């Protein structure tokens, strides 16, 4: 149809343009890549082709698909890995014997090879129908159906035709709709264009617990179900570290995994990763895989790919969410995405706004943080679901002012530091207080004091303590240890403490053990404890080397208690914190007289 | 008088390390960083105007 | 056709709109010398060119075009190895012919295969703060971040000659089972430089186990840029057709980047933070996602970059890409150049984030990665002691305090000192960190878990 | 040919300029303005005119001279001053009655009133040459080696004819060579384009030292040719001392001098001072001015010359280097060459990067580095010389983090520290042993250990005494000197003698400032065996005091041994040294005993 008028760099222009929609699908030339139109200008329409160009010939054909770049939603996304161009990986290596992209493969959206096994909803024959209803399920794996078959958003009618219980393809027709005679038949998948987010009934608040299962968050800052939230840092920072513990502790039905420009062999690690080790909710063949899916892409992997990764994966998670599951969606990372686009504002010849990056870069962040968010599902049987983003950024060397990390921390309302020094202690992640904080610690302290633990009460003098802590710090560089108080010296040494304990994920033997709530309030129960009961005694005179070299084996056991896998009495409370409790109270009397 | 004078040279010591040491590069890094960022927003908006 | 204009690299060419992207066209000057370049930009009845060879001399009417008609790809053969090869596509060195068995693309994805799985295989330096405290492995991606008053190519050179003898070492331990190959380029660096490279590689051993391309300083930013391009398609044939594994030393890194700020001056292309282009990204990218194992999964490509860093500064845009890309930084540091530390690795920011991936345990200790981490944290102690010791004095620094200023002078002295071709095995040096771990009591290592204190010491 | 389409500003473009090509030499008007073709848009070529285009109306022919703008090689370039494109500014004081060459006024390159004596060479009619080899010489110095004139680089054939022995003009043939018909006349210089460097046989490393004649150059860390240096700038109160006795001291076989945009006091005093100057190693005829061959700018002179000025020298030094002689390239500044860059790209409209200085700033400084160097020098028998760069890089932003410096350093192998409170107090030079460095240490000191010289062991335990000298003082600010050793307080002693004979040197007397490379290896070494054997006496048991009164009379020769001649029967072998040694063995018996 159209026919290539230019190619200047990544950049084609086409004449022969009587339409096209904004950011339509074509395949470009005869070597079918992918492409999108971002712009007209008179007949020739600018399209950017986004697969590496090293050999396309001006007059080459351009084919119009017809409906901008869009994602298929329907059964197969668990177990099964795609790019953000929506190519199944797999099928890729198979017939291509090039286990990445290569320049010119075409293989459609999903896996039109793996039967699925279709069973009838509470919908018969001359029952309506409507967007996001339950009109039947598929089994994808060995405890849950997954993927929920939905009528489509935008779509209603009555259902002349329920195909009964049985294996069917995908490409097959299962569901014939009436409305003005055949509306039209539906098949297993449904598609959507994915600058469209999906609509909800209605959402609601954010104030039910996200277990993430890292003791460094729950200690201190908190996420939400219906969170939003930025992590900076820069390598060295334990991002892709902190998305597999992540992964395999997370309560989430699904965790969908964003890769953004990865380095490739992070990517190969975290794929093996989850069937080589076991879920905490037990998992029947590739335990935590079952959960998973993935969304990779490599670094020099189309800027097409890397660009809608926010998009393709925002769009499942919805999806999801209007299946009733609670999704958390890692994001790693947005900075990567933003590079992206500061390659596509150089290559159009548009004018960008500081360091590079265009100005419209605040607009497309944020309207991926608004989708998310609790809601009640879309449809008739009505759900609860969540879309939880965590969204990693790095800094441009140490500066936090940089495009990317102070829009992301514009639209979010939780702040999760990193900090260079610490890391390099092997402490990382590493999150203060002053470089972080959560609007949802009031809500979310309210509902934990009344699962069981303390832990309202316990925040506000943990906060205190590390806020104290680096004020005094300071004090010892400069002036030295000769103008401290005793009490300071305690703040000094149970900050040290918290910063190891909680911090620190690095192993000695073994990575850290799934740590809860409950697990992470006892270590809090302990160091709280320890300061108080020293405090008492410097006050009430006592030595700080007598109290120090005392507390001793109680420190050795916090250290290494994470190691430890949970319960050891209970989770709740195990017997090696409870008799700590009783050390503490034993030797502040030792002490005092 | 003289272990006053002992008392003190302590204090005197312990400064005229300080401030070499840690304050004197912390102004430099600071200064530099950030004349250096400065410079840069006004030098792209030229390239832009140009363009 | 025949040149319109010339504006910097950039060549207008007036000409007929049947050329493809990147397909290649000569460039015959009125001496009758032939230069080649490659269509950047098309347009009908018009290309822009860049050249790789020159960029001044370019006429008019006078000047003709012909066109090759194949787009570029680089000739490969796996007999590579002891030749003598140009930066170029071809050897200007009169150094034995290239050959082809495949002629393979340098877009970034000819028919490229990489890691569905990560490396596990353990790949030693012989030198300890490398190989001890951050790991590499057959895929690992480390830059040797190095300044204007080190020596950069000194240490470039040591990392991968004493990396040679190891190797071998390695194989008989089961560690690998293939071949080992150097691909050796340097772009557009000193002739002083080139040959002191090539002497380095035939003390050693010889330059029989190194492949080398040679690009000169004289010769253009656009030859600098292919330049590493050609590096690449040698180590991923030697890979995927024959299952070797590929050791690449790329030097300088830093040489290709600046060369990308050329083509963004000289064009109308607006740069991004720094004078630093706004693709920057991508054209960094190309070099690093070419990199793991090679499929059959005997076969890698391994990559060590060098650059050096102008300002010696972390805020430069270079530095900080690479890093966040790279599996490891290994960071080399002046100051202990200065004191007489042969290697002067600073491992104070040296991190890997992929310290799982990087470090090994069917060739090597499981108790060599719950070593480092503790190393690590107790040198850093021993830093921030060391600010102390010169502010507060011994006037009231504590007894914890002391013995980590001791195992920070005992560190550096011993444990980052060796000698010029002494290569140390990954289990000795456990050996000699154990001596450094040693000296501190059972209640100062108390982080490490009880079972490891009390088996080793 | 061409006729003038505008003049904005000294940026001038023309119509109707075919086969113009991209480096083409042009005089534009009716005047003869050079200028060269920087861009070419269309049928329009865009020429930087380095001279006034005031009076110049469109519509003036531009006439091309048919080839780039070339520099000539060849006999009488000795005792000349220049421009940065070549243009005696001699000549322009003869007929101008000026200095500087102002606009609408150009000459030739060389002058064509001297006339030198041709010899032919070992080659006769019918004999094939080839690129380089020596097909005669002219002689016009007894000083130095004078000009053998090569036959052209890339250039082949069967000579015709061969010009017998006598005078000839510059301008005039001597050659005429048969290479498919008659391939050109050549005349007694080559013109070659300056922006292309002149081949040689094969570059090699450096490995061979001459003559510096300043000792601190030697001693500290040695100078080398072939070299690649870095010295700091000090605006002509520190700058200047330093550059004009580096041209005197060192009895290199030529010094090619570029002042690349200077305030024009220091070309003023470069001039002047040549001829004035004695030569140190003997004969008359103008010494030092003989040997020189200057490049002199001011900034006020045209920006295309001070950004060709080192183009122009550096070609001038590859030229001497076929011939087989060891140069001393002395540029200054690269800063003001990087500032010309700066110019040229604002009037172009050229985008550039980093505190205003272009993109090709790195890739012009590696290019420019590579062309300097040792070679094997090309032609027939074969010989060796040298390109020794040392090149001036000042403040650029009133500090040295600027591109210029922080570029040079890096391909740079050596830096060279000048004091400035030193300076100020006018010791030239005062190298300080902190800053400096240079990489070709271990190279050269194997190569002097060769020759003679215990070179290896006194140089590099010149630089630890000294470092060892800086931790030993600051003991006795604060604890005290008496508390300390006698041991330690010599490894200071020692260290003031070593600091005030060859640091603290005065370039304004020639028995303080000008000493062969031998004689201060042997100064060194009378310095060293006394640190020893004073460390061995004290703890044999001797005093501080003790030991002074008893060395006595070595101890005053050393303190007094800079102001000796540079020979003493020869300038090799200086034979009070040799004594010296004696007196200082039978010393140590007495004192130690």
């Amino acid at each position: 149809y159209g026919a290539i008028y230019s190619v200047s760099g990544p950049v084609v222009i086409a004449e022969n343009m009587i339409g096209c929609a904004m950011y339509e699908l074509v395949k470009v030339g005869h070597d079918n890549l992918v492409g999108e139109v971002i712009r007209i200008d008179g007949d020739k329409a600018t399209i950017q082709v986004y697969e590496e160009t090293a050999g396309l010939t001006v007059g080459d054909p351009v084919l119009r698909t017809g409906k901008p770049l869009s994602v298929e939603l329907g059964p197969g996304l668990m177990e099964t890995i795609y790019d953000g161009i929506q190519r199944p990986l797999k099928a890729i290596k198979e017939e291509s014997q090039s286990i990445y992209i290569p320049r010119g493969i075409d293989t459609p959206a999903l896996d039109r090879t793996i039967k699925w096994q279709f069973t009838p909803g509470k919908f018969q024959v001359g029952d309506h129908i409507s967007g996001g209803d339950i009109y039947g399920s598929v089994f994808e794996n060995s405890l849950i159906s997954s993927h929920k078959i939905l009528l489509p958003p935008r779509s209603r009618g009555t259902i002349t035709w329920i195909a009964p219980a049985g294996e069917y393809t995908l490409d097959e027709k299962i569901l014939e709709v009436e409305f003005d005679g055949k509306k039209s038949d539906f098949t297993l998948y449904h598609t959507w264009p994915v600058r469209v987010p999906r609509p909800v009934t209605e959402k609601l608040s954010a104030d039910y617990p996200l277990l993430t299962g890292q003791r460094v968050l729950d200690a201190l800052f908190p996420c939400v179900q219906g969170g939003t939230t930025c992590i900076p840092g820069a390598f060295g920072c334990g991002k892709t570290v902190i998305s597999q513990s992540l992964s395999k502790y997370s309560n989430s039905d699904a965790i969908i995994y964003v890769g953004c420009g990865e380095r490739g062999n992070e990517m190969a690690e975290v794929l093996m990763e989850f069937p080589e080790l076991y879920t905490e909710m037990s998992g029947t063949k590739e335990p935590i895989m079952k959960r998973t899916t993935l969304v990779a892409n490599t670094s020099n992997m189309p800027v097409a790919a890397r660009e809608a990764s926010i998009y393709t994966g925002i769009t499942l998670a919805e999806y999801f969410r209007d299946q009733g599951k609670n999704v958390s969606m890692i994001a790693d990372s947005s900075s990567r995405w933003a590079e992206a686009l500061r390659e596509i504002s150089g290559r159009l010849g548009e004018m960008p706004a500081d360091q590079g990056f265009p100005a419209y870069l605040g607009a497309k962040l944020a309207s991926f943080y608004e989708r998310a968010g609790k809601a009640v599902a879309l449809g008739s049987p009505d759900r609860t679901g969540s879309v939880s983003i965590v969204a990693a950024v790095s800094p441009a060397g140490g500066d936090f002012s940089d495009p990317v990390t102070t829009a992301t921390l514009g639209i979010t309302q939780v702040f999760w530091g990193l900090d260079k020094k610490l890391a390099q202690r092997k402490h990382f992640p590493s999150i203060n207080t002053s470089v972080s904080y959560s609007k949802y610690t009031n809500v979310l302290n309210k509902f934990y004091d009344s699962n069981y633990p303390e832990f309202p009460v316990l925040r506000d003098r943990m906060k205190e303590i590390l806020s104290n802590a680096e004020e005094l710090e300071q004090v010892v560089q400069l002036v030295g240890k000769s103008a401290l108080s005793d009490s300071d010296k305690i703040t000094l040494d149970v900050a040290t403490l918290i910063k190891e304990d909680f911090l620190q994920q690095n192993g000695y033997s073994t990575y850290d053990a799934f740590c809860p709530i409950w697990k992470t309030f006892d270590m809090m129960r302990a160091f709280i404890s320890y300061h108080d009961e020293a405090q008492k005694a410097v006050a009430n005179g006592a030595n700080w080397s007598k109290l120090a070299d005392s507390t001793g084996d109680v420190k050795h056991a916090v250290s290494s208690s994470k190691f430890f896998e949970p319960s050891r009495g209970e989770k709740e409370v195990h017997g090696e914190f409870e008799k700590l409790l009783s050390t503490m109270q034993e030797r502040f009397a030792e002490s005092t007289d | 008088a003289f272990i006053i004078l002992d008392e003190v040279i302590k204090v005197t010591n312990r400064r005229v390390n300080a401030i070499e040491h840690v304050i004197i590069p912390r102004t430099e890094n600071t200064i530099a960083y950030i004349n250096s960022e400065l410079d840069e927003l006004d030098r792209e908006e030229f390239y832009r105007l140009k363009k | 056709n025949t040149v319109s204009g010339v504006n910097g690299p950039l060549v207008i060419l007036e000409k007929v709109k049947f050329p493809r992207y990147n397909e290649i066209v000569n460039l015959t000057l009125p001496d009758g010398t032939v230069r080649q370049g490659q269509v950047l930009e098309i347009r009908g009845d018009r290309a822009i060119v860049q050249v790789f060879e020159g960029t001044s001399g370019i006429d008019v009417k006078k000047t003709t075009v012909e066109f090759t008609g194949e787009s570029l790809r680089i000739p490969v053969s796996e007999d590579m190895l002891g030749r003598i090869f140009d930066g170029s596509g071809r050897p200007i060195d009169n150094g034995p012919k290239v050959f082809a068995e495949d002629y393979l693309d340098i877009n970034g994805s000819p028919i490229n295969p990489y890691a569905r799985i990560y490396p596990e295989e353990m790949i030693s330096t012989g030198v300890s703060a490398i190989d001890t405290m951050n790991s590499i492995a057959r895929g690992q991606k480390i830059p040797i971040f190095s300044a204007s008053g080190l020596p950069h190519n000194e240490i470039a050179a040591q990392i991968c000659r004493q990396a040679g003898l190891v190797r071998p070492t390695k194989d008989v331990h089961d560690g690998h089972e293939e071949n080992f190959s150097i691909v050796f380029a340097a772009m557009g660096v000193n002739l002083e430089t080139a040959r002191f490279f090539k002497q380095d590689f035939e003390e050693n051993g010889s330059l029989e186990r190194t492949s080398l391309f040679l690009n000169l300083a004289n010769d253009p930013t656009i030859e600098r840029i292919i330049t590493p391009r050609l590096a690449l398609t040698t180590a991923e044939y030697l890979a995927y057709q024959t299952e070797r594994h590929v050791l690449t030393i790329l030097t300088d890194m830093s040489s290709y980047a600046d060369a990308l700020r050329e083509v963004s001056a000289a064009r109308e292309e607006v740069p991004g933070r720094r004078g630093y282009p706004g693709y920057m990204y991508t054209d960094l990218s190309t070099i690093y996602e070419r990199a793991g194992r090679v499929e059959g999964r005997n076969g890698s490509i391994t990559q060590i970059p060098i650059l050096t860093m102008p300002n010696d500064d972390i805020t430069h845009p270079i530095p900080d890409l690479t890093g966040y890309i790279t599996e490891g930084q290994i960071f080399v540091d002046r100051q202990l150049h200065n004191k007489g530390i042969y290697p002067p690795i600073n491992v104070l920011p040296s991190l890997s984030r992929l310290m799982k991936s990087a470090i090994g345990e069917g060739m090597t200790r499981k108790d060599h990665g719950d070593v480092s981490n503790q190393l690590y944290a107790k040198y850093a102690i021993g830093k921030d002691a060391a600010a102390m010791k010169a502010v507060v004095g011994e006037e009231a620094l504590s007894i914890e305090d002391k013995l980590s200023l001791e195992f920070l002078e005992k560190f550096e002295k011993t444990f980052i000192t060796q000698g010029a071709y002494e290569d140390r095995t990954v289990f000795e040096s456990l050996d000699q960190a154990w001596s450094l771990l040693r000296i501190y009591p059972k209640e100062m290592l108390n982080r490490i878990s009880p079972k490891i204190l009390d088996e080793f010491y």
